[PDB]
């Protein structure tokens, strides 16, 4: 394969005859192809989060557990989202949506979910105060695209809601290769944190899972059709 | 002419890159050690070991047979030691496979720089 170029097929696939094993590559035999010398490998980082939200019941879609993508609430009104607590807010960005950090000094006092649709107010490391609103949701407010909700919890008074949600999204991370590095690891592989990814000639450049989560492989030198 | 046909037989085999150089080496110093750590497992040679995995490796009945009439045995001390290194848990196993795999490098290795 030219440099650079990613391989279209995974590793250990079954491919046939005619089939493009990359942009310039097709396979000339029916077998199963296989990953030789990968330039790149990807990890995919499990982030787990609990935190809170609050939003009027007349736009709530009750659901006990919400998938990527999933329609969360309607939001007939444009809603500041009011702080329930005081504190430093941490403002992190992922993805489409946002989460919230209430910290006094050191210990966090609350965790704020802001999901797509969802304007943030407020700035990072900015000071809020009890009632001061948050965000916005305007209209809709869908899940995001890469995270999923579950072990809903449910506390109503009056058009508030208020609701614990137990988060489970995926941070993606590359990692580049080197000729002095080899992959332990397979394709797909389930692995655990602080786990031997890629060996190397030193320990420096061995790569160190630093979550749970899921490995990928990508950019192989060459594939051996087999 | 046989220097004809040994130097296309020797044009069959490509060369090596150095991600594949570095490769081959790091497997063969891990067959080594691998046989270093079976030979603490069930407590016998290194070059004993070795020779059982290449008697296993470069070929079957032909590496015992004629390195002359007399080596060793066949059936007996080849084989037995073969079941004895068979009977062990799973990482020794493993470092036996690793073992092999090591071998192989090393003769690859040896085209390229022949």
């Amino acid at each position: 394969l030219p440099a650079g170029v990613d391989a279209l097929v995974k590793d250990g696939e079954e491919v046939v005859k005619g089939q493009e094993l990359a942009p310039g590559v097709v396979s000339r035999m029916d077998g199963v192809a296989l990953y030789r010398f990968p330039r790149r490998v990807r990890v995919d980082y499990l982030r787990k989060e609990r935190a809170a939200l609050r939003i009027p019941l007349s736009a709530w879609v009750e659901k006990e557990a919400y998938r990527p993508g999933e329609v969360l609430a309607e939001l007939s009104e444009p809603y500041l989202f009011r702080a329930e607590e005081s504190g430093v807010v941490e403002l992190k960005d992922l993805a489409e949506g946002h989460l919230i950090y209430l910290r006094q000094e050191e210990e966090v006092v609350a965790r704020y979910f802001l999901p797509a649709g969802m304007t943030p107010l407020v700035v990072e490391g900015e000071i809020v105060e009890v009632g001061q609103p948050l965000a916005e949701g305007k209209g809709l407010l869908r899940l995001p695209r890469h995270m999923t909700a579950k072990e809903v919890e449910a506390e109503e008074e009056g058009d508030s809601v208020h609701l614990t949600l137990f988060l489970e999204w995926t941070e993606p991370k590359d990692y580049k290769v080197a000729p002095h590095m080899n992959v332990i690891v397979p394709e797909g592989a389930k692995v655990q944190a602080g786990e031997k990814i890629v060996a190397a000639i030193d320990p420096e450049e061995e790569v160190i899972a630093e979550a749970e989560g899921v490995v990928h492989l990508h950019e192989p030198a060459s594939i051996l059709v087999v | 002419d046989p220097v004809r046909q040994y130097l296309h037989e020797i044009g069959q085999v490509p060369l090596l890159t150095l991600e594949e150089e570095i490769d081959l080496a790091r497997k063969v110093e891990e067959g080594m050690e691998a046989i270093k750590k079976l030979s603490e497992a069930t407590g016998l040679d290194q070059e004993l070991i070795r020779e059982v995995v290449r008697a296993k490796i470069l070929g079957t009945a032909r590496i015992q047979k004629i390195p002359g009439l007399k080596e060793k045995p066949d059936p007996k001390t080849v084989e037995e030691v073969d079941g004895k290194l068979k009977s062990l848990p799973k990482e020794l196993k493993r470092y036996l496979h690793i073992a092999r795999e090591g071998e192989a490098a090393r003769q690859h290795l040896i085209e390229a720089n022949l």
